[PDB]
């Protein structure tokens, strides 16, 4: 059985530059080789197959080359379209495998995050429970962490975090921090913090709010 | 155009068997294989039907419980479920110059029970001001999340969920101007197809 190795995994780029994606078979594959774009999780769309041939409606700015075990896929002068994952996929022996997959994004200015906290609602509240939330939206680049104090003490249990794909309108990131906490334990306290941790800062970017105001 | 169908989502438990279709506009004509992607996973191979010969080939960690059959129809038949074949399933054919996808089909296999979400306003404790809503503990995925029936669709972006305990929590977030709100109301309307739940939520100042 042939695998593919696929690299970069991830690269970065912007509207007019080239990139390259390469994928590697561990046997001769003989050219038997097809290049896929995916956006957001939708079905996968061919661009080439036979390893240079381009399908059809597939624009000149993509063109796949190689031979025996190397390949690789040229993206010149990229277009707004062209950010999304990309796989290969060869087809000469059963299994027919997939690259591990190369995530091409947007590379823009660096944007500091906005933070937003939120107590829980009245209405949870009610119901026994406590949730409080962070949003840290639009901000790039995409590295960034999180760090939740209550009372001036790190809280660590009970935080569950989310992070939204790059946005296909400003090409920022967005991330949502939720700490769980009973009734009980929530009124327990009064000073709840949200601090992020990003390049745009040497220091933390903060926002927190009292129990009691 | 040649075009695949694929039937709609499906929910199975631990243990059972459950059935995709794909339909195709036209049709026998060159062979045709199945994908599977596991949630924010890479594409991967389950194996492909010599529509000809009739005879299939499978990948080797699909060998045993998955199956592909043709009735014209296409199936992918999968039989002892286990959570883990919890993705999304495409089938694929070609011909002429270039491939023709499915728009894939969703799989959940939980033990997990129809659980519908509860729906929560996220209110601040400047010219701009950004609210939310958190929806906590439902099942299965997913739910859908607009503000004002999708009259409010810039300065939006709703997370994507995480499992916590057998149920899903995940939070819309929407930025609007301090002169429209609280002046004008401002609700979010979240969906949840498979307990067929509907629920809006006001976002009242504190
Ligand atoms: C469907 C694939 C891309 C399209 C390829 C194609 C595309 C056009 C055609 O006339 C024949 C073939 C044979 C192999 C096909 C490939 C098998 C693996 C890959 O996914």
């Amino acid at each position: 059985d042939i695998q593919m190795t696929q690299s970069p995994a991830s690269l970065s780029a912007s509207v007019g530059e080239t990139v390259t994606i390469t994928c590697r078979a561990s046997g001769n594959i003989h050219n038997y080789l097809a290049w896929y774009q995916q956006k957001q999780g939708k079905s996968p769309q061919l661009l080439v197959y036979n390893a240079k041939t381009l399908a059809d409606g597939v624009p000149s700015r993509f063109s796949g080359s190689g031979s025996g075990t190397q390949y690789s896929l040229k993206i010149n002068s990229l277009q707004p379209e062209d950010f999304g994952t990309y796989y290969c996929h060869h087809f000469w022996s059963t299994p027919w495998t997939f690259g591990g997959g190369t995530k091409l994004e947007v590379k823009r200015a660096d944007a500091a995050p906005t933070v937003s906290i939120f107590p829980p609602s009245s209405e949870q509240l009610t119901s026994g429970g406590a949730s409080v939330v962070c949003f840290l939206n639009n901000f790039y680049p995409k590295d960034i962490n999180v760090k939740w104090k209550i009372d001036g003490s790190e809280r660590q249990n009970g935080v569950l975090n989310s992070w939204t794909d790059q946005d296909s309108k400003d090409s920022t990131y967005s991330m949502s921090s939720t700490l769980t906490l009973t009734k009980d334990e929530y009124e327990r306290h009064n000073s709840y913090t949200c601090e992020a941790t990003h390049k745009t800062s040497t220091s933390p970017i903060v926002k927190s709010f009292n129990r009691n105001e | 155009q040649i075009q695949l169908v694929q039937s709609g989502p499906e929910l199975k438990k631990p243990g059972e068997t459950v059935r995709i279709s794909c339909k195709a506009s036209d049709y026998m004509t060159s062979g045709m294989q199945w994908v599977q992607q596991m949630p924010g996973k890479g594409l991967k191979w389950i194996g492909w039907l010599n529509t000809q010969s009739g005879v299939p080939e499978y990948a080797e960690d699909f060998k045993g419980r998955f199956a592909f059959s043709l009735e014209t129809t296409a199936y992918l038949q999968i039989n002892n479920l286990k959570n883990e074949d919890t993705a999304t399933y495409f089938c694929a054919t070609w011909g002429g110059n270039s491939a023709y996808w499915g728009q894939g089909t969703t799989l959940t296999v939980s033990s997990a029970k129809t659980t519908p979400p509860s729906v929560y306003p996220l209110a601040p404790g400047n010219s701009m001001v950004t609210l939310g809503c958190l929806v906590k503990g439902y099942f299965p995925e997913p739910v859908t999340v607009t503000w004002n029936s999708g009259s409010l669709s810039s300065g939006v972006h709703t997370f994507p969920a995480v499992l916590q305990s057998d149920l899903y929590t995940l939070s819309s977030s929407v930025t609007v101007p301090s002169s429209t709100w609280p002046s004008e109301t401002v609700t979010c309307n979240v969906a949840h197809p498979a307990s067929s739940t509907k629920v809006d939520k006001k976002i009242v100042p504190r």
